[PDB]
C-alpha cells in the first residue's frame, strides 16, 4: 500500500519504506519512485534516473544479502515490478519512539537497568559486526534503531536498519554510539541548540550535554564508557569490539556508583527507615554520625551530633534505635526527634558491652525481642512492645547451657568468654542462631533457653558471620563464616547438620565450586550477604564473589555465578564491611590509611538477573 | 391462599413453570353431606363451556369423517376386548380402518393426522410419539390394558438365577409374559413398546434390562478402587424430592450408554449446527463395572467414576440427593460431562417437572462442587463448596473463583470443574487468544450457524480464520442467575460436542479446525478465500445457460461433494442441511 498512513519511513535515497503484508507477515517494503512528471529531454532524464535507481537497487540488494547478524534488520526478498524490496517490520517502531515515551516519566535509565545495558550491548555488537565486515554506518541515530521486544529475558530487542522513521571511520560511529548512549541513559536528545553547525562546534570544543553524577545516574560504568566514547581525540575512543568484550563484565552489570564521606571512625548498616548506611565519628560531646541513603546517593544527614559513648552497633526496632555503647549500656532513642536524637528515651544496663544485635519478631505477640549479643558470649533479651523497651531482662548464659546440654570440658578453649559476633533468625523466627567462638548456639524463641549447639568450626576457630538463606525448593540453609579458616560452612536449619564447606582463600576462583551433601589478606572473607537466592561474599581485596547452588541428583553443587570488583574503588583502601540495604541493592564499605570511609553500591542481583546476564551473552554468542 | 402461595409468584402472577391457578380453580367438598358438590359441578361446566379451542372447544365443528373414525376405532377396541386380542393399532391397521370408513373424505395423510390429534385429545387413542427407528408407527386403545401389561412386566420378581443383576433373557421374558400377547407375531411390537417406556432395554444380543430389578449394593470393595490423587473432581446434587424410579431409570441409561460406547469403540448421529445431541465427547475404554439399585461405579483405563445416592444436607437442607466423584490420571474428565448430559436427558424426558423452582424461586434441584482448598484445609463437617451456577458463570469470564472460607487462597476452576475448561484434548489444539485478532464488527460477520452462534472473520498467527464465537448473555436476581448458568452450561456442552466432532475428522474436502479457546468461548476454522459456493455459482450463473463453472470444474466440484458425503457416511455422520451456502470455495 502506498497510502500516506502506510508510510513507515524514508531513506536518504529519496525512496519510501511503506507498511505492507507479505505471506501474512508484516513487512517494511522500500519502494523507489522514479518518475517526475514525447519530449527528448524528458525521455533522457527519465532513463538516467531509472538507471541510477536500478544501480542503487543492486547495491542495496548486495549489501543486504551479504549480511546476517542477530541485531540487523533482515531481508525478505527483492522485486522488480515495482522496483522495491521487503525488510522485516519492527512491531515496536523506533528506539526513539519508546525511548521518548519512557523518558517522559523518569529521570535516568528510562528503559530499566538491565534493559538499558542489553540495548547498549546490542548496539555495540551490531557496530562491531559491521566494522568486522568493513562497513561504516555514518548516520547512527535513534530513528533508525528499531525495536522488536522490550523484555529483559528476551534474546533480541533491537535491530539496526538502513533508514529512519565527509570522512568517516569506526571512531565516528563510536562517537555516534556515545550520543545514542546519552539518549538511552537520559532519554533526552543532545539538545545543544537548533543550528547544527554550532552544535558541531560545541561538540568539537568538548562541550557536551552533561547529565548528573554517578550518584544520580547510578550506572557509572556506562557513564565512563559514554564519556570515553565521545572523546574529542578520536584516537582515544574505544573500539566497538572492545566495548562488546567489556559489556560481558558483571561489574558493569551490577556496580552503580560510589560515594565518599571523608574521615569517620566506624560504619554500621541498618534496615533503612533511617541510618540506612551510617558512619560514626567523634566522641563524647562531639559524637556524631553521617547517613547515606543508597537509593538516592545522597547524605541527608551529615555529621549530625549524637553525644555519648562509642558505639559498636545500633539496632532499629520499629521506631527505636538501640545504640550499643561501650559503657555496658544500650541507649534507646526514637525517631520522634528526627535526626538530632541527643536525648535517649531509655537506657538499658548490661553486665558486658553489647557487641551486636538482632530483632526477632514474635508475630503471635505482634511484638519484638531484641537479643543483644554481649562482649562475653552471653545474650541479653529485652522484650519490645510497639517500640517501648522493657527493663525486665532475661540474660542467657552460654556456660550454663554448656553445663546443662553440651558438656564441653571446662579446660577447653571453648570456655573463653568470646564476644557474640553473628546473630540470625531461622525457622520463620522460631529459633535464633548466634556464634560463640568456633561454635554456634541456638536459642528457642519461645522459652528463650539456649536449645542447641552446633560446631561449624572447631577450636581455636571463631565464627564471625551467620546468615540464613533458603533454596528455591524450600530448603532453609544457613552459612557460617570463619575468620581464621577464611572459609564458610553450610548447615541445614531443620537438622543442625553440617552439609557443605566453601573455601574463600582461593587465589583464582576459576568457576570455583564445591559439593553439598543431601595478598593473603585480600582473599579473606568479610561478611555473608544473602541476596534473593544467592550469597555475596565480600573479600578484603575489594572483590565480592557471588555463589549459588546447582541441582545435581538431589545433592547440590555450590558454584560462583560471577566475580565482582570495580577497580575504581582501589584508592579508598581495604574493604572493611558490607551489607544488604534493600532487596535489589547491596553496599560494601572501604576504609583507607587515613581512616577515610567510602561506600560502593551494587545492584542487588539474584540468581535470576545473573542468569539472564550470562545466558544472554552465551545465547547471543550462539546466534 | 396457601395453595396459591405454593403456585403463584410474589407479584401475584403465575410462577415460572407452574399452571395458571386462581380462586376460580379452587374448591372444597364433603362426601357424606355432599357439601359443595353442586358448586364443583357448576364450576366444571363453566370452565368446560368456557374452553376455547377456532370456536369453543365444547361442541367445536369437526369433520364427520373424523367422528366416523372415532366410532370405528372404538368398535375395534371393543372387538379386541371381546376377542381377548392385543391392543396395538399399527399404522397399517389404523390406515385400514380409515379405508374401511364409509363416506371417507380422508385422502392424504395430513387429514388423518389432524384426526389422530382429535382421537388423542378425546381419550379415544393413546400415543407415545417416539419417531426413532419408526417406533411411532403404533397407537393404543385401552389405558387399562396398557397399565395391566406394564404391571405384569413390573410384577416379574425373578430370582437372581432369573434376573442376572436386573437382566432377564429375551426368551425367558417372552415366555413369562404370555397371557396378554407376547407371541412370535407380537414380540417385536412389545419390545419396541417396552424400549419406548424404558421397561426392558436391550442387553447385548442376549437379554433385556428391567430397571426395577437392579441388585442391592453388592459386597464389593468400592472404596479400594479409589486413588489418593489430586486429579479428583466431585459434584453433589440436592433434590427437594426423589422421583419414584429415578435411580433405576438413571442407572439403566448409563449402563446402556456405556454398552453402546463399548460397542462403537471396538445409531443416531448429527452434523452441522443442529439440535440433535450425542455423547461424542465421551471416548473411554471401560475395565470393570459395578452397579446397584442406588448407584454405580465404572473403572476405565486411567481412572474411574462413581455415582451414589447420598444424604446431602448442605446448609442443613437435608433432602434427596447424590454424589458423583470422577478421578482420571490423564486429566480426562469427559465421564463427568457424560453423566451431566445423562442427568439432563433423564430429567427432561421422564421428570421434566423437576426442571423448575419453588413458587418463591428456590430451585427444586441444586448442584454444588466440594471446594479443593477448603477440603485441603480440613484434610467430616459442612466443608465448603461452590454453587454450580456460580462456577459456570465464572468459568466463562475468569480463570478464577474466590473461596468463601479462605478468601485469599485461590481455587482454580480447572481443578474444580475441568469439563468447562477442556482438560481432555491435547494442549497443541488450544487457540492462543494473544495471537487472535478477533473482531465482532457487523462487517466481520462471516456467517451464522443453527446454534445461535456467530462466525466472524479474524486473523490468527497471520492466517485468515473463521472464528465461531458463542454469545450467551441475554441482558442480583435469582432467576437471571439461574437462566444464565443454564445457558452457559448448554453452550459449553455444544462447545465440547463441536470440538469432539471437528477434531475427530480429517478429509481433503472438510473445513479443518485450527484451535479452540475458552476466553471467549470460541474456536477457529479455516476461512474460505472465495466465500461460499452459492456466491461464485450465482456470479457465473448470471452469464451462462448451463455449466456456469465449466465442464471439468463442474464435474470436479460434484466429485468433491460426493466424496465428502461418502467420508461422512463412512464415519456414520449425517449432514441433514446440505446447501450451497455452507459449501465453501477455496
Amino acid at each position: 500500500s502506498e497510502d500516506e498512513g502506510s508510510v513507515l519511513g524514508q531513506g536518504g535515497s529519496g525512496t519510501v519504506i511503506y507498511r505492507a503484508r507479505y505471506q501474512g507477515q508484516p513487512v517494511a517494503v522500500k519502494r523507489f519512485h522514479i518518475k517526475k512528471f514525447a519530449d527528448t529531454m524528458l525521455r533522457h532524464l527519465r532513463a538516467t534516473d531509472a538507471m541510477k535507481n536500478f544501480s542503487e537497487f543492486r547495491q542495496e540488494a548486495s549489501m543486504l544479502h551479504a549480511l546476517q547478524h542477530p541485531c540487523i534488520v533482515a531481508l525478505i526478498g527483492i522485486s522488480i515490478h515495482p522496483l522495491c524490496f521487503a525488510l522485516e517490520l519492527a512491531p515496536l517502531s523506533s528506539l526513539n519512539t519508546v525511548l521518548s515515551e519512557n523518558a517522559r516519566d523518569s529521570s535516568f535509565i528510562p528503559l530499566g537497568h538491565m534493559l538499558t545495558q542489553k540495548i547498549a550491548y546490542q548496539i555495540a555488537s551490531g557496530l562491531a559486526y559491521l566494522h568486522k565486515k568493513n562497513i561504516i554506518f555514518c548516520d547512527l541515530k535513534s530513528d533508525n534503531i528499531l525495536v522488536w521486544s522490550l523484555d529483559v529475558k528476551e534474546h533480541i530487542n533491537i535491530k539496526l536498519s538502513d533508514y529512519g522513521i565527509i570522512v568517516y571511520d569506526e571512531k565516528v560511529d563510536m562517537f555516534s554510539y556515545g550520543m545514542v548512549l546519552y539518549e538511552l541513559l537520559s532519554g533526552q536528545r543532545p539538545a545543544l541548540g537548533h543550528h547544527q553547525l554550532q552544535i558541531a562546534k560545541k561538540l568539537s570544543k568538548g562541550i557536551r550535554p552533561v547529565l548528573g553524577q554517578p550518584e544520580e545516574v547510578q550506572f557509572r560504568r556506562l557513564q565512563a564508557l559514554m564519556m570515553e566514547c565521545w572523546d574529542t581525540k578520536p584516537e582515544k575512543r574505544p573500539l566497538a569490539l572492545s566495548v562488546v568484550s567489556q559489556m560481558k563484565d558483571p561489574t558493569f552489570a551490577t556496580f552503580m556508583y560510589e560515594l565518599c564521606c571523608g574521615k569517620q571512625t566506624a560504619f554500621f548498616s541498618s534496615q533503612g527507615q533511617e541510618y540506612t548506611v551510617v558512619f560514626w565519628d567523634g566522641k563524647e560531646e562531639s559524637r556524631n554520625y553521617t547517613v547515606v541513603n543508597t537509593e538516592k546517593g545522597l547524605m541527608e544527614v551529615q555529621r549530625m551530633c549524637c553525644p555519648g559513648m562509642k558505639v559498636s552497633c545500633q539496632l532499629q526496632v520499629q521506631r527505636s534505635l538501640w545504640t550499643a555503647t561501650e559503657d555496658q549500656k544500650i541507649y534507646i532513642y526514637t525517631l520522634k526527634g528526627m535526626c538530632p536524637l541527643n536525648t535517649p528515651q531509655q537506657a538499658l544496663d548490661t553486665p558486658a558491652v553489647v557487641t551486636c544485635f538482632l530483632a526477632v519478631p514474635v508475630i503471635k505477640k505482634n511484638s519484638y525481642l531484641v537479643l543483644a549479643g554481649l562482649a562475653d558470649g552471653l545474650v541479653a533479651v529485652f522484650p519490645v512492645v510497639r517500640g517501648t523497651p522493657k527493663d525486665s531482662c532475661s540474660y542467657l548464659c552460654s556456660h550454663t547451657a554448656n553445663r546443662s546440654k553440651f558438656s564441653i570440658a571446662d579446660e577447653d578453649a571453648r570456655q573463653n568468654p568470646y564476644p557474640v559476633k553473628a546473630m540470625e533468625v531461622v525457622n520463620s523466627g522460631s529459633e535464633v542462631w548466634y556464634s560463640n567462638g568456633p561454635g554456634l548456639l541456638v536459642i528457642d524463641c519461645a522459652s528463650l533457653e539456649i536449645c542447641r549447639r552446633l560446631e561449624p568450626y572447631m577450636a581455636p576457630s571463631m565464627v564471625t558471620s551467620v546468615v540464613c538463606s533458603s533454596e528455591g525448593r524450600g530448603e532453609e540453609v544457613v552459612w557460617c563464616l570463619d575468620d581464621k579458616a577464611n572459609s564458610l560452612v553450610m548447615y541445614h536449619s531443620t537438622t543442625y547438620q553440617l552439609c557443605a564447606r566453601y573455601f574463600c582463600g582461593v587465589p583464582s576462583p576459576l568457576r570455583d565450586m564445591f559439593p553439598v551433601r543431601p595478598f593473603s589478606q585480600h582473599l579473606q572473607a568479610v561478611k555473608i550477604l544473602a541476596v534473593r537466592d544467592l550469597i555475596w561474599v565480600p573479600r578484603r581485596g575489594g572483590d565480592v564473589i557471588v555463589i549459588g547452588l546447582e541441582k545435581d541428583s538431589g545433592a547440590q553443587r555450590g558454584r560462583v555465578i560471577a566475580v565482582l570488583k570495580a577497580r575504581e574503588l582501589t584508592p579508598h583502601g581495604v574493604l572493611v564491611d558490607a551489607a544488604v540495604v534493600a532487596k535489589d541493592t547491596v553496599v560494601c564499605t572501604f576504609e583507607n590509611e587515613n581512616t577515610e570511609w567510602c561506600l560502593a553500591v551494587w545492584r542487588g542481583w539474584g540468581a535470576r538477573e545473573f542468569d539472564i546476564f550470562y545466558q544472554s551473552y552465551e545465547e547471543l554468542g550462539r546466534l | 391462599a396457601y395453595v396459591l402461595a405454593l403456585c403463584r409468584s410474589p407479584s401475584g402472577s403465575r410462577a415460572t413453570g407452574f399452571p395458571d391457578i386462581t380462586f376460580k380453580h379452587l374448591h372444597e367438598i364433603s362426601c357424606k353431606s355432599l357439601e359443595g358438590q353442586e358448586g364443583l359441578r357448576q364450576l366444571i361446566f363453566h370452565v368446560t363451556c368456557s374452553m376455547k379451542d377456532c370456536q369453543r372447544l365444547a361442541g367445536r365443528l369437526i369433520p364427520r369423517s373424523y367422528l366416523s373414525l372415532q366410532e370405528a376405532v372404538l368398535a375395534e377396541q371393543q372387538r379386541r376386548s371381546r376377542d381377548d386380542d392385543v391392543q396395538y393399532l399399527t399404522d397399517r391397521q389404523l390406515e385400514q380402518l380409515v379405508e374401511q370408513t364409509p363416506d371417507n373424505d380422508i385422502k392424504d395423510y395430513e387429514d388423518l393426522q389432524s384426526a389422530i390429534s382429535f382421537l388423542i385429545e378425546t381419550g379415544t387413542l393413546l400415543h407415545f410419539p417416539d419417531t426413532s427407528h419408526g417406533l411411532r408407527n403404533l397407537y393404543f386403545l385401552d389405558p387399562i390394558w396398557l397399565s395391566e401389561c406394564l404391571q405384569r412386566i413390573f410384577n416379574i420378581k425373578g430370582s437372581r438365577s432369573v434376573a442376572k443383576n436386573g437382566v432377564i433373557r429375551a426368551e425367558d421374558l417372552r415366555m413369562l409374559l404370555v397371557g396378554t400377547g407376547f407371541t412370535q407375531q407380537t414380540e417385536e411390537q412389545y419390545f419396541q413398546f417396552l424400549a419406548k417406556f424404558e421397561i426392558a432395554l436391550p442387553v447385548a444380543n442376549d437379554s433385556y434390562l428391567l430397571p426395577h430389578l437392579l441388585p442391592s449394593k453388592p459386597g464389593l470393595d468400592t472404596h479400594g478402587m479409589r486413588h489418593p490423587t489430586a486429579n479428583t473432581i466431585q459434584r453433589v446434587f440436592k433434590m427437594s424430592f426423589v422421583p419414584v424410579g429415578f435411580w433405576q431409570r438413571f442407572i439403566a441409561r448409563m449402563l446402556i450408554s456405556l454398552a453402546e460406547m463399548d460397542l462403537q469403540l471396538f445409531t443416531i448421529y448429527s452434523f452441522t449446527g443442529n439440535q440433535r445431541n450425542r455423547c461424542s465427547t465421551f471416548r473411554v475404554k471401560r475395565n470393570q463395572t459395578i452397579y446397584w439399585q442406588e448407584g454405580l461405579l465404572v473403572t476405565f483405563d486411567g481412572g474411574y467414576l462413581s455415582v451414589e445416592s447420598s444424604d446431602v444436607n448442605w446448609k442443613k437442607k437435608k433432602s434427596g440427593g447424590m454424589k458423583i466423584v470422577c478421578q482420571s490420571e490423564v486429566r480426562d474428565f469427559s465421564a463427568m460431562a457424560f453423566i451431566t448430559d445423562h442427568v439432563n436427558s433423564l430429567i427432561d424426558q421422564w421428570f421434566p417437572a423437576l426442571t423448575a423452582t419453588e413458587s418463591d424461586g428456590t430451585p427444586l434441584m441444586e448442584q454444588y462442587v466440594p471446594c479443593p482448598v477448603c477440603e485441603t484445609a480440613w484434610a467430616s463437617e459442612d466443608v465448603q463448596y461452590f454453587d454450580m451456577e456460580d462456577c459456570v458463570l465464572t468459568a466463562i469470564e475468569r480463570d478464577f473463583i474466590s473461596c468463601p472460607r479462605h478468601p485469599d487462597l485461590p481455587v482454580p476452576l480447572q481443578e474444580l470443574v475441568p469439563e468447562l475448561f477442556m482438560t481432555d484434548f491435547p494442549a497443541r489444539l488450544f487457540l492462543e487468544n494473544s495471537k487472535l485478532e478477533h473482531s465482532e464488527d457487523e462487517g466481520s460477520v462471516l456467517g451464522q450457524g443453527g446454534s445461535g452462534t456467530v462466525i466472524y472473520r479474524a486473523r490468527y498467527q497471520g492466517q485468515p480464520v473463521a472464528v465461531k464465537r458463542f454469545h450467551i448473555k441475554k441482558f442480583a436476581d435469582t432467576m437471571l442467575r439461574h437462566l444464565r448458568a443454564t445457558d452457559a452450561m448448554k453452550n459449553f456442552s455444544e462447545f465440547r460436542q463441536e470440538a469432539s466432532m471437528l477434531h475427530a475428522l480429517q478429509h481433503p474436502c472438510i473445513v479443518a479446525l485450527i484451535g479452540i479457546s475458552i476466553h471467549p468461548l470460541c474456536f477457529a476454522l479455516e476461512l474460505a478465500p472465495l466465500s461460499s459456493l452459492n456466491t461464485v455459482l450465482s456470479e457465473n450463473a448470471r452469464d451462462s445457460s448451463f455449466i456456469p463453472l465449466g465442464h471439468m470444474l463442474t464435474q470436479k466440484i460434484a466429485y468433491q461433494i460426493a466424496s465428502g458425503l461418502a467420508y461422512l457416511h463412512k464415519k456414520n455422520i449425517i449432514f441433514c442441511d446440505l446447501k450451497s451456502d455452507n459449501i465453501l470455495v477455496w
